[PDB]
């Protein structure tokens, strides 16, 4: 059981002048997630010990009251680089509107993990104030904040991100066009097809995995052919995933694609033109 | 079991309190932990391998040399087999890891290991009713360099999962070797975890 026993002790020792009893404490708040520790762990939020600001602002998250959005937001500007991502990361799991505007001064930190998990947060949030920020998260220097920008650009979906999106397609590190490509999958813009297409003859067999996805989750036919010679890829899962994204896009541009593959194709591409012109 | 292992080092308690205070919970001396602090401040160790016992480490190398990283090996490996154990300390020469954590709680011979020049630790332990955020290591590693998991072949969907979770709640990435469709990037996916 969720005994109060335990709970008002945990939080009683949240002003222990031990650091290592405080945040220990903190996260068994966090854990066992009982609304009457929001206040002490606001309180905890400027402990001297920056590892117990860490453990309060993550357990806040835990708890996901309403009541620590408005804390958190002012420990964004914790001056730890970890409470203000775990500050970032427990506004992204209460998810409150409130904490779009100070995550967007997030996306403008120096830990290049705050920024990005601002990013990742602005991305549960999907508050659309968040998407013109985001864009300019794209360029970050660090690429994982371009990649955690280009993540929550597409869970957001808003159709401006899709030509930032576009142009990171083209980007020199191959995790922020992964999800440059996820992304534009999700925004489902066809305007990503023939980007996502020149994708498809990436380096990196993760950008081919993911532009193969995107445009089966788009569902345009510009993408048919290109996803022909995708069933080529040397790469085992961009080939599966091609299979996977003509199934998506049906009709009789993938049908007559298959039976010239039923008959002429060789391989992996013989091996599920038969199977969907099995399973039509 | 449950030690670390380290390198010969060279020239190496500042303004840090909380990250020596979060060590004494698995960490016995309070200089022990003091020591193993500097363990992962000096070379800022970018990357944390994951794995249990061979070739799946040199995989996991080829992918921590695969992002400029400094990196960190952790592995269970229980019991012996000649070298494992003698070629824990030949990582350092053939990987280059900065520091070798393996995972035997009693007899820990680590003076076999300390013997010839390699710093070592102790014990830590394993499952916990919510007592000590272990998981909290990889967050004073992420301040001292840790940008990324590594999760060797081999590992478990429970190790999968811990590693791909503590990589969602520490702003860390994770590379695999599910590790095939949309769940090989569900940290960043799914960058803030669930219920
Ligand atoms: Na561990």
């Amino acid at each position: 059981h969720t005994d109060p026993e335990k709970v008002e002790m945990y939080i009683k020792n949240l002003q222990d002048d031990s650091t290592t009893v405080r945040f220990n404490a903190a996260y068994a708040l966090g854990k066992i997630g009982d609304e009457r520790a929001v206040e002490p762990l606001i309180k905890a939020l400027k402990d001297e010990d920056w590892l117990v600001r860490f453990s309060a602002a993550r357990a806040l998250g835990e708890i996901g009251d309403e009541r620590a959005v408005e804390p958190l937001i002012k420990a964004l500007k914790d001056e730890d680089s970890s409470v203000r991502f775990s500050a970032a990361y427990a506004l992204g799991k209460i998810g409150d509107e409130r904490a779009v505007e100070p995550l967007i001064k997030a996306l403008k930190d120096e830990d290049p993990r705050v920024r990005r998990i601002a990013a990742g947060a602005l991305g549960e949030i999907g508050d659309e104030r968040a998407v013109e920020p985001l864009i300019k998260a794209l360029k970050d220097e660090d690429p994982y904040v371009r990649m955690a920008a280009a993540y929550a650009l597409g869970k957001i979906g808003d159709e401006r991100a899709v030509e930032p999106l576009i142009k990171a397609l083209k980007d020199e590190d191959g995790y922020v066009r992964r999800a440059a490509a996820y992304a534009l999958g999700k925004i489902g813009d066809e305007r990503a097809v023939e980007p996502l297409i020149k994708a498809l003859k990436d380096e990196d067999e993760n950008v081919r995995l993911a532009a193969a996805q995107a445009l089966g989750k788009i569902g345009d036919e510009r993408a048919v052919e290109p996803l022909i010679k995708a069933l080529k890829d040397e790469d085992r899962y961009v080939r599966l995933t091609a299979a996977r994204a003509l199934g998506k896009i049906g009709g009789e541009r993938v049908r007559a694609a298959m039976e010239k593959l039923a008959e002429t194709g060789t391989g992996f591409a013989r091996k599920v033109a038969v199977n969907y012109l099995e399973t039509h | 079991a449950f030690l670390i292992v380290k390198g010969p080092s060279e020239k190496d308690n500042e303004q840090d309190p909380s990250a020596i205070a979060f060590l004494k919970q698995f960490a016995r001396n309070h200089e022990k932990a003091e020591r193993f602090f500097e363990l992962l401040v000096r070379e800022g160790v970018e990357a944390i391998i994951i794995a249990r016992g061979e070739r799946e480490i040199e995989q996991a190398a080829k992918l921590a040399r695969e992002k400029g990283f400094e990196a960190l090996a952790f592995l269970a490996e229980y019991e012996r087999r000649d070298r494992q154990f003698d070629d824990i300390i030949e990582y350092f020469e053939r990987y280059g890891f900065k520091a070798v954590i393996v995972a035997k709680e009693l007899k820990q011979a680590a003076q076999k290991i300390e013997e010839k020049g390699f710093k070592a630790l102790a014990f830590s332990g394993r499952i916990d009713q919510e007592n000590h955020n272990i998981n909290d290591i990889f967050e004073l590693l992420q301040r001292q360099g840790l940008r990324a998991i590594i999760a060797a072949t081999g590992l478990s969907e429970r190790e999968l999962s811990w590693a791909q979770r503590a990589a969602q709640q520490y702003g860390l990435d994770i590379i695999f070797a599910f590790d095939e469709q949309d769940n090989r990037f569900k940290h960043f996916l799914e960058p803030i975890r669930r219920q």
